[PDB]
DNA sequence: TTTTTTTTTTT
């Protein structure tokens, strides 16, 4: 689970893929008893991957 | 490169650790704990490796490297600052520079790759030169599974006075050794890792003679010859006279077009010709 | 780098001549409703009524207007009526010049060619309009390198987007001569061809 | 407790220092300044955030790089609040209409061999790590 | 303009050279220069001292407006300010960026004397473009710029001026 | 690796006081043996201090192997050895070890409390402002473990004769986590450690604790040299040799034989340079009359084949689950994700329903499956060979009509199939003998 | 904001001032009420004074008292303005005192309103996480969905032509 | 937010 922030959000979509670099830490909102839970902090992110003269191949062709 | 990626591939421990044979890779390992270098550190780039673990690295390899049989591994070269993050060691530029001139993909004339390697060496194209470093890098890395090929198969034919190979092009990456340049050290590895590998004394002092598929339309194949191998070889090659007079014998069609004489273009069928008038004539 | 262009006087008292921009302005069409018959010439829209609302280019109502609206009368497009007059006072950098266009300055400049009464109150918007998209132009325009600046562009009109193509030509200019690199003599319009 | 503050404001001061002096391209063609011309840039069109990357803090000051390694939390304050002491000797005097300054969001990419989520074994609990994967989910952006 | 001709007309500032070669006298169209005396200061046009540097023949000289103290006074001077106060040479980037690059190791602290210079400059460029937008959101009709140097100017002139005409034009269309 | 390993008979034969104090006393002397293990290896090692600084002994094959109904009371906290299958396992979550908390009035750090596995660590009152409040852990001094919660179950058929199978908990932490899935067969070896729980006291009416296993060492009990393969290949005639070597009782079918000896091994998944993508994998599709030991050529490709699954047509993608232990609302595999490189064995392909056959179809043609259900949108990956066998309709396969008729299938999944045997009888007297006789 | 409405509460009533009354004492005591939803923003208890001072005794008078309506709905963005790839997003609008049975479900509004987080704490510790709403005080349906608004000169030529021919005007 | 049993509307 991530946490992105403010210019981070609404930056990829799922279905993508990407590399994040986080912080690595825990929940404190203060199975077993001393087990907390665990999230990724985002604090970097990448992603993996019409025309005037295109239009001249399309006239040409027709005509 | 990663300190894990450049010692399975110099070809100076790729051959005292024969780095080729499940049996003797745990060597690899055991040297590497012998330092505290954690293994995940290790297959890390270097750049990128931890600031407590490189303080003394250069020392405390060359001392366990003496528990192992490898006491020159320390040598004496240069190296040059330019800027914030710039920094190279003098057989860096060379590996570069040798590997931009000698690219497998041709996309012209002789004369387009030696032009984009005179480019790379004035500190205005620092963007040829960081990339001719990873040619450099895919050469090395398709150095050793061809070294790993000819001695998990024993393609080194004792032929007599002198060792004998030969390659096959349905091996993968064998057509990037098909210029009569960059196959000159590819066997002069090879002769580096057989010496070390093989149990006779007589191959130990022999030298290796290799021919691989030059063109699949004239049919020929081009020859080299390097000297016997040792620690203090004096380097003075001979088969310059070797190849000619043989030739000579057989009359067989050959071409010394190179400015070194050792290299020859010669005919498919025209190979153990030349190869029996050779065996005698060296005798 | 010498092919000049003729340029647009699309904006101060008449377009020239042999510009190919104010051509293509004129070209749009407007809004008429004529004062006499059209006879022999009904066959387009034989003769065409009296007091009948029809579209007409610039051009076109250029000569067809007289004082006394002997031919015909003129009315704007909503573009310029009071409607969108208010529109482009509460924020100007929030409308798509492009569509509402491609020739906003350019078309309004010569609506004025019409003494229609609100005309002291068009010659105020475009220079409100104007002044208000200013800051967004001087600054993303000077400031975007190496992007696409085909999103920073796509509302924009032809009187704009030729200080967008200003901007970034000062950007990339001064951007390659701290770099050492307007000393190289190279081909100029031969690389267009390539 | 008083060591704290005062090890901060040495620390937001080599941060400071990075920014402000780190520059690229050789003697030869000439150089760039590659953050602050970043910081003014991203300033003037209204975006505050430049991407810094670790390679270059690392070869720039090399002891910064390895505490944004292994306590990025605490660090990561101080970069960010001298960038906002940055972009404020850059871009002033800002013109008319904002003359508060804006805070500055610093991202960071690097070029290095990136772990995988079987490989978070918990002596890994904050620090700077880098893992591959793809989106599966995404929440509405909410307030905080 | 572009900068290629702005660096052309910075080419005439007089520097000081430390030649190691013989010669006498010459008569240029633009005045006189020598004797070049081996291991004596003379005083020459930068675009001479420049091309005699990259053929190895002389030793560049620091102009003393270029010292890591004054500078340091400029740069303070500047933020102070609210108006463009004067600057040591009406040509001081292309100074500061020919001679950095060519002679940086005849400069003592060439990497804190370009840093200042560039503080210099990032502020007299946030300084026009606020004196140039008060222009156009007040619509003055003159602006008296008090020491800008042609580089600044040049650097956002060409979209000034063209942006300022296509205002006039619309200031001044319904008279007639 | 930073865990030893220490199998006790030799610890019995070479030390003849350690092997007895052991099973008594397991909580400490497995202490000890740490801190002896330490100062070997940083002997043999001086280095290896920065790799993980702390040792672990496990021990292996104690003598006393037990069941998993027979623990009583007897046994509390003692070293235990049995054995079952595992049928759950939580995510590897961190826990605390060494925790140190902050005081919200004074910016000091509390004491590093150790945590035991019982009972919620209780930090006192700050001994420098004595201000005694709800502190709050502290994420950077804080030294954290794995852990891992798995419930073991007695074996099917080992001991489960004439009742219904037990279960216990186990706990596996920071080196033993991720050692075994949902139906591996393992065998414990841990201290079996109990608890006071207050629901059990308030549903059973008496005071009644709760017990688990602190798992100590996990070894799985399961299926995990050419130069004789070579002139054994070189045979030429292998062909011959090994037909006859499936299907091991079942006799004749010599026929069939060679189909799922081609489809075992499989053939080559080539990938087509005009990005067509065809598949490498051989599916098969048996059919016949009941009668003709079909589900035993499943059944025994069970066992030779690796990796392979099974299931019945009478499941086959993930799917949403409350989970066991954890108690949330999950995402579990299906029976198609299962044999993502082996094999997948189907049986009674006729029973399935309208959902599972518009689900295999897709499959087949693409391996590749998409899941936007209730738990969250995924696309994962399915590459399994399908071997399954339908039934004959009336009872009887008839060859009047085409095999499309007798099948009762629809007509594009037959496509998805590469071969198709039809198994078939009749009344003959000379194999009536050779049948009965085996 | 604009869009679609996709759901509605019911309508509760909600205090804004009471008045009680001292059966002993014959005084009047009044009470002005506030909460989160205003705006000015200080939360009061409802607690319903009984005893003001321990002496005497109180009953609220429920007839001189000030209650309003509240109502709570989702607007949520329309189908073809999304860009189709996620399931479209949605804000909470909170209307009041006789804006309230002004929006149905499938509607298309354009609420004008004021935007507000709204905070909470369960047990003296706040996450910093806050539920942000609009507190409108305008509501537009978009679609004219009538045709009453004819114009007197419709009427009157709709007179006309009712009067022109009374024998062809069905045919 | 899960099984299992039982009644009634619906495709
Ligand atoms: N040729 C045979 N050799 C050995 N066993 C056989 C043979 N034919 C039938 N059987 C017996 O029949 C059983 C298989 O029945 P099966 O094929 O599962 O029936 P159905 O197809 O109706 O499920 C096996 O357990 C086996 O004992
Ligand atoms: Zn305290």
């Amino acid at each position: 689970q991530l946490y992105c922030d403010r210019y981070l959000c609404d930056k990829v979509v799922p279905g993508n893929r990407v590399t994040i670099m986080g912080i690595y830490s825990i929940k404190k909102f203060g199975v077993g008893v001393g087990i907390r839970s665990s999230y990724i902090r985002v604090l970097g992110i990448q992603v993996d991957t019409v025309s005037p003269q295109e239009e001249e191949e399309f006239r040409r062709l027709a005509a | 490169w990663s300190l894990h990626d450049s010692l399975c591939n110099t070809s100076y421990t790729a051959a005292r650790f024969k780095l080729w044979s499940v049996h003797g890779q745990k060597r690899l390992q055991e040297f590497l704990a012998d330092m505290g270098l954690p293994l995940k550190q290790v297959k890390q780039k270097f750049q990128a490796m931890d600031i407590s673990l490189k303080e003394n690295l250069r020392e405390m390899i060359e001392q366990s490297a003496n528990k192992f049989g490898m006491k020159d591994m320390r040598v004496q070269t240069f190296s040059i600052h330019f800027g914030f993050k710039h920094k190279f060691l003098a057989s860096d530029v060379v590996f570069a520079t040798m590997s931009l001139m000698e690219s497998p993909e041709k996309d012209g004339s002789g004369t387009d790759h030696f032009i984009q390697a005179l480019d790379s060496l004035s500190r205005s194209n620092l963007d040829k030169l960081y990339h001719g470093l990873e040619l450099a890098k895919k050469q090395l890395r398709a150095t050793q599974q061809t070294i790993a090929s000819c001695l998990c198969t024993n393609l080194v034919i004792s032929q007599g006075p002198f060792l004998y190979c030969s390659l096959m092009e349905g091996t993968p990456d064998v057509m990037l050794f098909s210029r009569p340049a960059s196959l000159s050290l590819l066997s002069k590895h090879l002769l580096k890792s057989f010496v070390c590998s093989t149990k006779n004394r007589r191959c130990k002092l022999l030298p290796l003679v290799m021919a691989a598929p030059l063109s699949m339309e004239h049919g020929t194949v081009t020859v080299v010859g390097i000297p016997p191998e040792t620690d203090s070889s004096d380097r003075k090659n001979f088969f310059g006279r070797a190849f000619e007079k043989a030739a000579e014998s057989t009359s067989s069609r050959m071409l010394h077009n190179h400015f070194d004489l050792s290299v020859i273009e010669l005919k498919a069928e025209d190979r153990s010709k030349f190869l029996d008038a050779l065996i005698s004539l060296l005798s | 780098e010498a092919y000049f262009r003729v340029e647009s006087g699309a904006l101060g008292p008449e377009e020239n001549f042999l510009s190919l921009d104010d051509i293509l302005m004129s070209h749009e069409k407007l809004p008429v409703r004529t004062e006499t018959a059209m006879p022999r010439l009904g066959a387009f829209f034989n003769a065409v009524p009296q007091g009948s609302k029809l579209e007409l280019p610039l051009w076109l109502a250029k000569g067809l207007f007289d004082n006394k609206r002997r031919i015909l009368s003129v009315e704007l497009p909503k573009i310029y009526q009071e409607g969108w007059r208010t529109v482009f006072s509460a924020d100007p950098n929030v409308v798509d010049l492009h569509k509402m266009g491609p020739h906003f300055y350019g078309f309004g400049s010569q609506l004025l060619h019409f003494d229609s009464p609100e005309n002291a109150d068009i010659s105020q918007s475009l220079l409100q309009t104007f002044i208000g998209r200013f800051r967004r132009i001087m600054d993303s325009s000077q400031n975007a390198y190496n992007e696409d600046t085909s999103a920073l562009v796509a509302r924009l009109d032809e009187m704009e987007r030729g200080l967008f193509q200003t901007g970034q030509k000062g950007l990339n200019d001064f951007q390659c001569w701290e770099k050492g690199q307007a000393s190289q003599i190279t081909a100029s319009n031969l690389v267009q061809n390539y | 407790a008083d060591e704290g503050q005062a090890r901060k404001s040495q620390l937001q001061r080599r941060f400071k220092e990075f920014l402000r002096q780190y520059r690229v391209g050789t003697d030869r063609t000439g150089f760039t300044f590659k953050y602050r011309d970043e910081l003014k840039r991203h300033y003037n069109l209204g975006e505050y955030w430049i991407e810094v990357e670790m390679e270059d803090l690392a070869s720039f000051d090399e002891d910064l790089a390895d505490y944004l390694y292994k306590q990025p939390a605490e660090h990561l304050q101080l970069l960010e609040e001298a960038a906002k002491e940055v972009a404020d000797e850059v871009t002033r005097p800002r013109p008319s209409g904002e003359e508060v300054l804006q805070d500055i969001q610093v991202m960071l990419k690097s070029d290095a061999s990136p772990s995988s989520i079987r490989s978070l074994k918990s002596d890994m609990m904050s620090h700077l790590v880098k893992i591959p994967g793809i989106i599966i989910a995404a929440s509405a952006v909410r307030a905080k | 303009m572009d900068a290629a001709e702005v660096e052309f007309l910075a080419e005439k500032e007089l520097v000081t050279i430390i030649p190691n070669f013989s010669l006498d006298k010459i008569y240029l169209i633009g005045g006189d220069l020598g004797p070049f005396n081996p291991g004596l200061p003379v005083e020459v046009p930068l675009w001479l001292a420049i091309n005699l540097k990259q053929r190895q023949k002389c030793r560049l000289l620091p102009p003393e407006w270029m010292d890591v103290e004054k500078l340091e006074k400029m740069r303070d001077h500047e933020r102070k300010e609210e108006t463009f106060t004067p600057m040591p040479s009406p040509y001081y980037m292309e100074l500061t960026k020919l001679l950095l690059n060519h002679a940086s190791d005849n400069i003592p602290k060439a990497d804190e004397i370009r840093t200042l210079v560039k503080d210099m400059w990032d502020t007299r460029i946030a300084k026009l473009r606020v004196s140039a937008d008060s222009f156009v959101r007040q619509q003055e009709a003159h602006a008296k710029l008090d020491n800008l140097t042609l580089m600044e100017i040049n650097t956002s002139g060409t979209f000034l001026t063209q942006a300022l005409n296509h205002m006039y034009k619309l200031r001044t269309n319904l008279q007639p | 690796r930073e865990s030893l390993v220490v199998n006790y008979e030799d610890l019995a034969a070479r030390e003849h006081v350690l092997a007895y104090f052991l099973p008594e006393a397991p909580a400490e002397l497995l202490q000890i043996f740490d801190e002896a293990a330490l100062e070997v290896v940083l002997a043999m090692y001086p280095k290896y201090d920065r790799i993980t600084n702390h040792i672990h002994v496990r021990i292996s094959h104690l003598p006393l192997v037990e069941e998993l109904r027979s623990l009583r009371q007897l046994h509390l906290n003692q070293l235990i050895r049995t054995s079952g299958v595992v049928t759950s396992c939580t995510g590897v979550l961190p826990q605390l070890s060494m925790v140190k908390y902050n005081c919200n009035k004074c910016n000091f750090v509390l004491g590093p409390f150790c945590q035991s596995q019982n009972q919620e660590v209780k930090p006192g009152s700050c001994p420098e402002c004595q201000s005694a409040g709800p502190f709050e852990v502290n994420m950077e001094e804080t030294i954290y473990q794995n852990y891992q919660r798995i419930r073991i179950q007695e074996s099917p058929g080992k001991v489960a004769a004439g009742r219904l199978p037990r279960s216990k908990d186990a706990i596996l932490l920071a080196d033993l986590v991720d050692s075994c899935k949902p139906g591996d067969e393992i065998e414990l070896t841990g201290i079996y450690h109990n608890n006071y729980d207050g629901s059990l006291n308030t549903a059973n009416g008496f005071p009644v604790f709760a017990t688990v296993i602190l798992a100590n060492h996990v070894a799985k009990k399961d299926n995990k040299d050419v130069k004789m393969i070579t002139s054994l290949s070189k045979d030429q005639q292998i062909g011959e040799k090994i037909f006859a070597s499936i299907a091991p009782s079942i006799y004749g079918h010599e026929d069939i034989k060679r189909g799922l000896a081609l489809a075992l091994f499989g053939g080559e998944p080539k990938n087509p340079g005009g990005k067509h993508k065809v598949r490498g994998d051989i599916n098969v599709l048996l059919c016949g009359d009941p009668g003709t030991a079909k589900s035993q050529f499943l059944k025994y490709i069970e066992k030779v084949s690796s990796r392979a699954i099974f299931t019945t047509g009478q499941g086959l993608t993930a799917y949403v689950q409350r989970h066991p232990v954890s108690r949330e609302w999950t995402l579990e595999a299906g029976a198609l994700v299962l044999a993502d490189r082996g094999v997948c064995l189907i049986d009674e392909f006729d029973k399935m329903n309208d959902q599972d056959r518009t689900s295999i179809h897709e499959a087949m043609e693409q391996q590749s499956i998409s899941i936007s259900k209730a738990g969250i949108v995924t696309s994962l990956q399915a590459r399994c060979t399908v071997i399954a066998a339908a039934n004959p309709i009336g009872g009887r396969y008839d060859p009047s009509l085409t095999f499309s008729e007798n099948v009762d299938l629809t007509e594009p999944i037959i496509s998805r199939f590469d071969i198709l045997c039809v198994v078939r009888d009749t009344v003959d007297p000379v194999q009536d003998e050779m049948l009965a006789r085996f | 904001v604009e869009g679609i409405v996709t759901k509605c509460s019911l309508v509760r009533p909600k205090v804004v001032r009471s008045v009680h009354y001292c059966p002993a004492t014959k005084k009047t005591i009044e009470r002005r009420y506030s909460d989160l939803t205003t705006l000015v923003a200080f939360p009061s208890s409802s607690v319903y004074p009984t005893k003001d001072e321990e002496n005497n005794p109180l009953e609220t008078e429920y007839g001189l008292s000030v209650y309003k309506d509240h109502q709570t709905i989702t607007i949520q963005e329309m189908p073809e303005k999304a860009p189709a790839g996620q399931l479209p997003r949605s804000v909470d609008v909170i209307l009041d005192d006789d804006l309230v049975d002004k929006a149905k479900p499938g509607d298309r509004v354009q609420v004008v309103g004021t935007y507000r987080c709204l905070p909470g704490k369960k047990g003296g510790y706040t996450s910093g996480t806050f539920r942000t709403v609009l507190i409108a005080c305008n509501v537009k349906q978009m679609s004219k969905d009538a045709q009453p608004s004819f114009s007197a000169e419709d009427i009157a030529k709709i007179k006309k032509f009712s009067k022109t021919r009374s024998k062809d005007i069905f045919d």
